[PDB]
């Protein structure tokens, strides 16, 4: 367990011991401290592919079960916020769904659509980092990061929004994105400039041909 | 539940963003319909929302 | 509150009233549940009733 995961993120000196140190000091020149963060941020960071880069998502690297053993190792270090698992020793899946949407579409409007989307699509920010799609989103790595406050994304804390509050905004998300839009192809989600890009694209050229088809040039 | 409710310093994180909006304890939580249609009538307003960082 | 029981004493041999459903479940014109449920049973064509 706690030698297995010393093993894992020391002994696997690939992925800890370059850029926080062994005993988790945090050399000040690449990366932080890494000293009062719990398990659900190592999980989250890992289990999503925010993996060390030379950072968009990618491929996992560790996934047969030893992302529990570093998150026992960091929380062991200090102490944090902890992964919600499921009453049976597996991680919740579904128990961590609401049932209200009404207040977690209010809140995912007050304070979820700011950055992301109004559909939860790709967000634009200021000089690089952007904010990316919620398509690929599973909802415990949704609640887990907001309860983490990863990169340039403002961190919230259990005792600011109730769970009842977590559920909710996981189900809205989870019902908003997973439905089917019933209007027919999607449009990326985005505002009126993609509408008249096809406006210009496709009724522009098919009217033109038709009026060709029709009239005679001379 | 009240639309609004009174907010605690130790309530806050070292990168937490929140929305807050003028109280008035006189105007009271929406159970009646004059303390409802205040409530509503702070809610519409331009000036009034303020981020607290 | 907006509307109130009714007692066989409070009347007269040539008085007239007019009347609506109650449905107590409702409750009192407090809430804005209990204000909209008082003001659509207001708001019905076949509710009022004559007694005289
Ligand atoms: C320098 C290469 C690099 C390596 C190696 C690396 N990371 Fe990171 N990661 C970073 C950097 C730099 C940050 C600081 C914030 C950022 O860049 O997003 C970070 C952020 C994090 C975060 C979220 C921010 C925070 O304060 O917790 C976690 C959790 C984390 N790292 C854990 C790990 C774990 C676990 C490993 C071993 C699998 C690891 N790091 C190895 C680059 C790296
Ligand atoms: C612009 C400020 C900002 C706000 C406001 C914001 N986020 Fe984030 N969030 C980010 C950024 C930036 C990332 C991606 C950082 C990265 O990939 O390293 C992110 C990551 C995420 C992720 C992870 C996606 C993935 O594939 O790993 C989810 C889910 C998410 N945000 C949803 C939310 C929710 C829920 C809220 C409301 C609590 C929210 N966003 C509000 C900045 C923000």
């Amino acid at each position: 367990s706690s030698a297995l995961l010393r093993t894992g993120k020391q002994l696997f000196d690939t992925s800890c011991v370059s850029c926080h140190g062994a005993n988790l000091q945090g050399v000040p020149d690449h990366g932080p401290s890494l000293i009062g963060v719990g398990e659900a941020a190592v999980y989250f960071q890992v289990s999503t592919g925010r993996m060390p880069a030379m950072a968009p998502r990618k491929d996992p690297i560790f996934d047969e079960a030893q992302i529990d053993a570093i998150g026992a190792y960091v929380q062991a270090n200090g102490g944090g916020p902890t992964v919600v698992r499921n009453p049976d020793g597996s991680i919740a899946t579904q128990s961590l769904r609401g049932n209200d949407l009404g207040r977690g579409g209010d809140l995912f409007r007050l304070n979820c659509a700011s950055c992301h989307n109004f559909t939860g699509k790709g967000g634009a920010l200021s000089s690089g980092k952007y904010a990316p799609d919620l398509a690929p989103a599973n909802e415990q790595q949704i609640l887990t990061a907001m309860l983490t406050g990863p990169q340039n994304m403002p961190k919230f804390s259990n005792r600011q929004l109730s769970f009842e509050a977590k559920k909710d905004i996981i189900a809205y998300v989870k019902v908003a994105t997973e439905a089917r839009q019933p209007g027919g192809y999607l449009l990326g989600g985005f505002g009126p400039a993609p509408e008249g890009m096809a406006m210009w694209i496709i009724g522009m050229v098919a009217a033109i041909g038709l009026a060709l088809w029709i009239g005679a040039r001379s | 539940g009240p639309p609004f409710i009174k907010m605690r310093p130790e309530d806050m994180d070292a990168g937490g963003m929140e929305t807050v909006f003028p109280w008035r304890e006189s105007d009271g939580d929406g159970t009646t319909v004059e303390s409802h249609h205040k409530l509503q009538e702070i809610a519409m307003g331009i000036r009034n929302p303020v981020m607290l960082i």
